[PDB]
């Protein structure tokens, strides 16, 4: 399976997918076909999962012994396999080989113009085509789906009347429909006769020359039995060939029984999901028809006959994965459908509006941003007004007591062009998370470069605070990208300082350097991950003091609070 | 009995400085001071120098006796008080004289009228009028001239705390606003000599008086970033700025006089400094009032603990500086080119920004130090 | 090529593909490649410029000389064209042969999920995958190239800093890029030598053992650039074999400044387009290197360098049809690029909200519906109040004169439930058309079944007026579908009525007993045709009359007019 | 001198009426009737009865003398004229207390209070108390009280093209609904034995404030289709009523106030009549005003060509028609089941309708058969 690496110094959900053979020629010339499709099913789970839950990191151990990646490559399997779930590939995915581990660094899913908000190895929702029985992609699915949620249902026009058109010779599939509902009514067939009709959307047809033929309709059924009842129901018959001359298959008594109970078993056990009212089954019916030469009985033709469905009939559960806590899951049906057919809330008050809409940034200088604003304009006498310390009151009180704190956020932003850090408590609770109580307090520096960093400080000399603080910084990371809207990729450092009593020093643990990420993991964007942090604590209802835009010019305007369903 | 008019209706010792009334920074306590400050005739006369210019007393037929009628009828409403006074209502009308009449780089122009100037020679200058039509911006003169009429001296915020006559009155939903335009169109239609929009049409006359009312109620503070909003959103991503659109041309008078209303921190630092001074002395005008009532005093309002340079930055930066982004954004804001584009305004305001930021700095570092 | 019928009698526009093989056995058993593959691009051609542009009918001419459909289908290769440019194939087609013809009758494209306002045989827009030149399909060129829109340009990373990052022995494509960057510049090759580095998503390496290799070059070499170009550049090496190990190939001199001067006419072929302000070129490079084996020169290897480019860049124009008048043309990629960026105006006041959603129709009775309402109930002595002449002031005044006029409606409306029919002085005029002075007046009867008619009235017994009612017919379907967004498909009928005085009868043409249409035509559903109609005609600004809703309360009210920039 | 109130607080000959007061066709008139109608004090009596159905006289410690001096102060507020009288507020005030404190089939319930009696067994049923606190209830209901105080008897734009003085005074958006509420809570704070709301908190008094003047605002027929397109987008493609949200609530309870001062043609067909009657009366009285001023007459206001089945008919059509739709499909019109679902009130409409198109139909016939 696919088991997240809790041993891991990274402030991500790294995920283990195990033994993995790389490189185009190597995967050409594997010599064990199943293995090479489970290995990169293993990795197409792993990444789908990586994808609908915030960021991660996938971490492969080379299976081949030399194996280098600049002269070798990955493949192309897996290659196929990426660019079918993405649209995009060097958008989301960094390749980085770590010694004897390929490491595949997946940005987090974002909403665009598509609409889709969860990627889908596979919805297993099966159309017709003409001919075909294809599965939906990710988009005619999600049309598909809305469509049937809008009226409650899905919508038929049921045998009102046929229309008064004019007699004249003239063909069309309702023919072959016809001379199927003829067919299937028939008691007996004639060996080796022709046929009248072809398949189209509503007839199919099957050779299945096979001893067994149970195993193989066992597997091959629900799949056309879903193109069906998805379009315009149809027949499906078994035991003709491609010449279309009817030829049936080698069945005794006592197992057509038996295949009929297995196709009763299958077709129950393939899903369904109702809009509707009521909640019917699926409605269908099989038979059985001989196919007796002259005087005997050569063999039979199972012909199936499937009624169109009101919503949407699966193969089997949706490809769509995720992972909870531990121990990536597949999402259940239910929240499949909810997340192809709820929108989200994006309420957006005028307030906010204009807050963010200070972010356009044209090319011309656009001063006044409204997210970095501050009353005291003096910290840290040696420097100028370049950093703004957000809460103004936690960080005031913290610097008052703590008396070695304030040196040393001098002595740490010295180097940044222009930032802005942000006091807490704690963050791991503003963020939905247990609190220890032995941690003083936390920060956030948010600069242009220097992707940003979350120092945690504390007084006590017996323990390490890394799994506190790297589970805050994923924790971060993840509510970043999911809730905030950040649409790039990003990493939460990491910083830890020690703050006994007479001396402000002894940095536990700088997580910067002990892990390495991707060239373009360093360069954040600093006005967009401030929309972010601002859309996440709103969405957290967690948004107290941060983002200070004093209200004593508001008070005495006569304007409002920010937002809130309190007035 | 009405107030009529002063005798000789045009007086002409202030000539030679309303040739300098094209210039963004118009000295306008150097008129004030100029004109006798004991009777205060200033909104009429600078009023109908604009008019003069617009040539709507040609593009109307109004007649000029009776606007002087109604005018100076006008400026004698505006009470005596610090900042919103007959003064302030000349500022503002000047400023959307100008930002309407003034040469506005990349503007594409198409009954109009223009201003007297206004040097028409090329393409690349556009103007408003030259995409507003005659009614709309007289519409928008008159809005500025009576628009703080009769002012109080206290704020939104302080008569529905006391639970004022007036707020009572319009249930407490921008009172101010309602009250300007209530009596100010109230005293107009009093006497049958102030009419001077005698020869319009019904439908005229109704479209006419709509348009002023919305103006007037656009200069509620209260409304200012959904007026911001709404500007973001009509010239951002949508199809820009479709002028035959009357509710485009709406919205850009109400977001016009929303700027002029507000350009205290626009001009030159001594004028700046002079209206900071008279709203800092009204402010404390109305937390006199509001600490003798038992009412704990409100912030920014207290003599006796001023705040002055904090309000300040923080209006230049909540208010004016969002407004005056959303307004250059849609390329209205009128500049030159440098042979990328020159625009006054702007610059005007981050000086008197990064001035304020200069005194709150060193007033705090200054309490750091001696308070320790 | 394909032409527009103008010599049938369907109220729709037919195109004529030309003769055109049909049948799966006899498309397979089809011995000319290169003609089957025109036939089938032929009919895609045909069938995108219809979806494009309202509805319209493929009419072809059946090629083989026994052919059925009913028990000969299709073929395969039209049916994979045809499910590759729609999702669904039943939503939107409907084929029908009619003796010696085949009919495929095409729904127009409709707004859906998806975002598309055009459908598009190959938009031409390469992107680079891991390995491979891929082309966008239409959902990631629209998401491309509205990215790319919002930016005003397409935002890089330029070289300001390379991170800091810990030291140690990593591997990544940007290895291979720079492996890259030192190849190009190499001044000599030595012969059968080996490779560091393999292709990614930065180097290309081709074969190309051919003779010529030019004709190979001028047509493989532009979707190279495009995939380049549109991802972060590249290089692209020609010379080489599979197993890496340089040959070059066998190239004397004076050809190697016609391959030069040929590369540089066919890259400045491609088209391009900006969305910044500047307008650059596409910024590239090529040269050639000897591979020479011991003393001597075996040959060259052209080597080039593409630049990542600011804006999009084509491969060929976008392969986007449409019928403009006739003579059925393609998009330019002007109008190509403006239909995918641009949003629909959609300006929906609020009495307008109210006017369409009365049209939710639960499963419930939700009586009074706006745009069904009538001040004068009274119409059609015999009847009862079962049917609203519209225009209410230009029926009463055809009705005064041109008595038969009135026995002639009551005769035509008896065998109707519910419908409301809509009179005009000329509907042609309403859609944006020429007007002839001998047509009397028309009108529009929409009702539950019996899709709806046109009927035109006159008194001149000399013309015919076929050519004017079916022209407005077909600009009247056109309308309702490309603007008022109807979903469905639809056909409008036609009548014609002679009115001499003292005499109303000699209904001289019926278009419904003259031409036939598939089985789903026939239902229209009459509310949504509302809704459409009342769309159209705001659209085009000939909303008049139609649609009552009076306005006398309304005015006592205080409720203002429907809606329009008047006030 | 102030209205002070009348003798013994609640008169008790009116018993055994306003029992049946849990019936949607309350018979107004026949309590009219029996009540003296000499003085009016009905209002004063219906809404004790219905607030100490609530039991908000404990849940908020309302002293009942203040309530009923400031509710007969306010029912000798309205004037005496056909429609818009004492009568139209009671039975504005019982239609909002049956919408909300009956059984709804199909809601689910979560200080709040319910009806006295409500009947509380299943869980198929909830009330509109049982989603909402008593504060916006109780606000909900002096809204209702207090909506058409001092009614001039014309309408708004009536008042609009005279240009009457409550014109100017509120710049002509909305006239009459902010003169109720001006009128009204100027009434209230006017003398100190009317705060029947003493024993709020300052914050608790300020929402109550908010909360009925937004209420009274809800009822201008002008912003009719704009709060039923709101509706609609909140309940048909949203997640439906969070009746957590306090816009949800409001957005509600302004809906609901809607339908009830819209409520003639729901109720059976004589009162539905006698109402028509009242507003048929009342549109003579304007049109024979405005035919004296020398204005065109209105639509349906002249008693000399009376088009009264043409209004009636296109009332219900176009105005009660959709607002009933857009408050059923949201789930909220309270009816039962059928061992789906019985619903009196949009029965009592469409048999209304039916009548009135019954009428037009016979007249356009007989007119069509003696005029040819
Ligand atoms: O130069 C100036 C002019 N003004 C006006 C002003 C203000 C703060 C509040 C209000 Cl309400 C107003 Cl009108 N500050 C400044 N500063
Ligand atoms: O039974 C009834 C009650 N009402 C009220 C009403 C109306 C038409 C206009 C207005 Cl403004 C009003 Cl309040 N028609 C009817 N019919
Ligand atoms: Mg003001
Ligand atoms: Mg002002
Ligand atoms: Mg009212
Ligand atoms: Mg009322
Ligand atoms: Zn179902
Ligand atoms: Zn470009």
């Amino acid at each position: 399976n696919i088991s997240v690496d809790l041993e891991t110094n990274y402030a991500e959900l790294v995920l283990d997918v195990g033994r993995v053979t790389l490189g185009e020629n190597s995967r050409k010339k594997m010599k064990d076909c199943k293995l090479r499709k489970k290995q990169n099913e293993s990795v197409s789970r792993a990444m789908c999962a990586l994808l609908n839950s915030g960021g991660g990191v996938i971490k492969a151990e080379i299976e081949n012994e030399d194996y280098s990646y600049t002269k070798d490559g990955i493949g192309l399997d897996l290659e196929n396999s990426f660019s079918n779930i993405l649209l995009f590939v060097p958008e989301y995915l960094d390749f980085m080989q770590n010694g004897n581990y390929f490491l595949i660094f997946v940005k987090s899913w974002s909403l665009n113009t598509s609409g889709l908000r969860i990627t889908t190895l596979s919805s297993n929702l099966y159309k017709r085509d003409i001919t075909s029985a294809k599965v939906m992609n990710a988009t005619a699915a999600l049309e598909f789906l809305k469509d049937m949620k809008k009226t409650r249902g899905r919508l038929y026009l049921r045998p009102e009347l046929l229309a008064k058109r004019p007699c004249v010779d003239i063909q069309e599939e309702n023919n072959m429909k016809a001379l199927a509902g003829v067919f299937f009514d028939r008691t007996e067939l004639d060996r080796k006769e022709k046929l009248t009709f072809t398949e189209s959307t509503h007839v199919e047809i099957k050779n299945f020359s096979t001893e067994r033929l149970l195993q193989r309709i066992k597997e091959i059924l629900p799949q056309y039995v879903s193109a069906f009842a998805n379009t315009d129901g149809g027949y499906l018959f078994i035991g003709l060939n491609e010449d279309k001359e009817i030829i049936g298959f080698k069945a005794e008594m006592s197992d057509l029984d038996d295949l009929e109970r297995e196709i009763e078993k299958s077709i129950r056990k393939m899903p369904v999901h109702h809009f509707c009212m009521e909640k019917k089954k699926i409605n269908y019916s099989c038979k059985f028809l001989g196919v007796y030469d002259k005087g005997s009985l050569c063999g039979y033709v199972c012909a199936l006959r499937v009624e169109r469905f009101c919503c949407a009939v699966f193969a089997k559960e949706p490809d769509s994965w995720h992972v909870k806590d531990n121990r990536v899951m597949q999402l259940t049906r239910k929240e499949w459908i909810q997340f192809m057919v709820e929108a989200e809330p994006k309420f957006s008050s005028a307030y906010e509006e204009v807050i963010s809409q200070i972010n356009t940034s044209l090319p011309a200088p656009h001063s006044w941003p409204l997210l970095e604003w501050q009353r005291q304009r003096h910290h840290c006498p040696g420097l100028s007004g370049r950093i703004t310390y957000t809460p103004e009151n936690l960080c005031r009180k913290l610097f008052l007591q703590h008396e070695g704190l304030k040196q040393l956020i001098c002595e740490e932003m010295s180097s940044v062009r222009k930032g802005s850090l942000i006091f807490s408590r704690s963050w791991s609770v503003d963020l939905g998370l247990q609190e220890n109580h032995k941690v003083l307090c936390d920060a956030l520096l948010i600069s242009q470069d220097s992707p940003p960093v979350l120092y945690t400080f504390h007084m006590v000399q017996d323990e390490e605070f890394k799994g506190y603080s790297t589970q805050t910084a994923l924790t971060l990371k993840q509510k970043l990208a999911k809730i905030g809207g950040y649409t790039k990729k990003v990493c939460v450092m990491t910083k830890i300082f020690y703050l006994s009593p007479e001396g402000m020093t002894s940095c536990q643990y700088d997580l910067r350097s002990q892990v390495i990420y991707p060239e373009s993991y360093y360069f954040t964007r600093r006005k967009y991950l401030l929309k972010a942090l601002f859309k996440a604590l709103k969405r957290l209802k967690s948004l107290r003091d941060q983002f200070s835009f004093a209200e004593n010019l508001y008070q005495i305007i006569g304007i409002d609070c920010f937002q809130k369903n309190d007035k | 009995k009405p107030i009529l008019a002063p005798e000789p209706l045009v007086m002409d010792n202030l000539d030679s400085i309303m040739e300098q009334l094209n210039t963004w920074n118009f000295p306008i306590f150097d008129l004030v001071e100029n004109i006798g400050r004991k009777c205060g005739r200033i909104l009429s006369q600078v009023s109908y120098r604009l008019f003069e210019d617009m040539g709507l007393f040609e593009a109307f037929k109004i007649p000029i006796r009776e606007f002087m009628n109604y005018f100076h009828a006008l400026e004698i409403g505006y009470r005596d008080i610090p900042y919103h006074n007959r003064i302030h209502a000349t500022d503002v009308l000047h400023a959307v004289w100008y930002l309407t009449t003034q040469p506005i780089p990349g503007l594409s122009t198409v009954g109009y009228v223009f201003s007297k100037t206004y040097n028409v020679t090329d393409d690349k200058y556009g103007c408003l009028s030259g995409n507003i039509p005659a009614l709309e911006l007289m519409a928008l003169y008159v809005a500025a001239a009576m628009h703080d009429y009769d002012h109080p001296g206290r704020t939104n915020a302080f008569l529905v705390a006391t639970s004022a006559p007036q707020a009572v009155l319009y249930n407490d939903r921008s009172v101010l606003e309602n009250h300007h335009a209530a009596a100010a169109w109230n005293l107009f239609m009093s006497r049958p000599e102030y009419n001077f929009l005698i020869n319009l049409d019904h439908v005229e006359f109704k479209h006419f008086r709509f348009l002023v009312i919305e103006a007037i109620l656009a200069t509620d503070l209260k409304k200012h970033f959904d007026f911001v909003a709404k500007f973001n959103g009509k010239v951002n991503d949508d199809v820009g700025i479709d002028w035959t659109n009357e509710n485009d041309r709406l919205l850009v008078c109400q977001m016009c006089i929303k700027l002029a209303d507000i350009n205290g921190p626009a001009k030159c630092k001594e004028l700046h400094l002079q209206w900071t001074d008279g709203i800092v002395n009204e402010f404390y005008e109305q937390g006199d009032e509001e600490a003798s009532l038992g009412l704990p005093i409100s912030p920014f309002m207290d003599r006796s603990a001023p705040q002055l340079a904090n309000l300040q930055e923080s209006f230049i930066s909540h208010i004016v500086g969002p407004l005056c982004n959303s307004y250059d954004s849609a390329g209205l804001m009128p500049g030159k080119w440098v042979e990328k584009i020159y625009c006054q305004i702007t610059q005007h305001l981050l000086q008197n920004h990064k001035m304020w930021k200069k005194v709150i700095e060193e007033e705090q570092r200054l309490a750091g130090i001696e308070n320790q």
